[PDB]
């Protein structure tokens, strides 16, 4: 309701009659989370001794 | 010109990253520093210069040599590390000092120095006491060493006193340089 | 494998040698030069 | 469309088949084949008339 989700977009003009068949086989998008490290900002690199 | 005198040949370095791009690179990868060995027998008793002043890394231009060469100095001395191998100005060695030991211990007494010159390292008098030196543990004492006298150099002597020996060098003596790199020449060109 | 213990590695150069791609070299010394030392008080120009 | 040819055949003059493949699909959907037929009856020529 007011979300819009997701835009598609046909190849060209479907005109009478349009069937979408999702093509990994009946699954909409799907996600994968990513870890982003934490930028070390440092080239002291001290060291003991 | 008198290092290079070749080619970029190509610095592969597939060994990592396969199908890395090749790089034309000056080469250094001659073993030079023979050519350099073999070439100078016979134009031995390069004399001894002294330095004497905390000439920069060049001296080229001013004594033998003077096309800027910035080496055959380094030749000389073997020098495995082109920046603090030549002798440095005095307060670089003290500045030299501090980020040694900056980390730990702070500023210490390295060794004791018996006259004639005989090391100590790690050995410790004790004042209000006997006069005699003891190492930096068994702190129970009863195993003294060095029963006589003597006079520490802390550090930033130390320093002082060791980059301060490195200042003799080999010349070639401004004569032979031109016929000596005029030989210099014919090992290189005759290897290929 | 079972056990993360056994993962080790096989040769490997470490992060220390690699060497740049340029500009990623042009990040580190930006963070470097203007970061943590000088909050620039460059005499040569805002370019 | 992709992989486009038009062939003349002879002893059916007149026509001047054209084949035609969607870069999609396997067949040409109607209201495509349709409106390919268009814009060709804006130039095409004479007799002979797409297919």
């Amino acid at each position: 309701s007011g979300e819009i989700i997701s835009y598609y977009d046909f190849n060209y003009r479907v005109r009478d009659t349009v069937e979408i068949i999702w093509k990994p086989t009946e699954v909409f998008l799907k996600a994968f989370l990513q870890n982003q490290e934490h930028e070390t900002p440092w080239s002291p690199e001290e060291e003991r001794g | 010109m008198l290092f290079t005198f070749f080619d970029p040949i190509e610095y592969a370095a597939k060994t990592v990253n396969k199908n890395a791009p090749t790089i034309p690179m000056t080469d250094i990868f001659r073993n030079y520093k023979d050519y350099f060995k073999r070439a100078l027998a016979g134009y031995r008793l390069r004399t001894y210069y002294i330095k004497g002043s905390p000439r920069p890394e060049e001296l080229a231009n001013a004594i033998y040599g003077n096309p800027q060469l910035y080496w055959v100095l380094l030749m000389c001395n073997d020098n495995y590390d082109p920046y603090y191998g030549w002798i440095t100005s005095q307060e670089a060695a003290y500045q030299a000092s501090i980020q040694k030991y900056k980390n730990v211990g702070g500023d210490q007494i390295v060794y004791h120095v018996n006259e004639n010159g005989e090391k100590f390292y790690n050995l410790i008098s004790y004042d209000d006491n006997p006069y005699v030196w003891y190492d930096k543990g068994d702190k129970a004492r009863k195993y003294p060493q060095y029963e006589g006298a003597l006079a520490a150099v802390d550090t930033y002597e130390a320093a002082v006193l060791e980059n301060e020996k490195l200042r003799q060098i080999k010349i070639i003596a401004k004569s032979d340089i031109n016929s000596f790199m005029n030989d210099l020449i014919r090992i290189m060109e005759k290897s290929y | 494998p079972v056990n993360y213990q056994l993962t080790r590695t096989a040769n490997a150069i470490p992060e220390i040698f690699v060497g740049g791609t340029f500009a990623e070299i042009k990040q580190n010394l930006i963070e470097w030069l203007n970061g943590q030392n000088e909050f620039l008080d460059y005499d040569f120009e805002g370019s | 469309i992709q992989a486009v040819q038009t062939f003349t055949d002879s002893t059916k003059p007149g026509y001047a088949f054209i084949a035609a493949k969607p870069k999609s699909g396997l067949y040409l959907t109607t209201v495509q084949r349709e409106d390919i037929k268009n814009y060709l009856k804006d130039y095409n020529l004479a007799p002979i008339t797409p297919s």
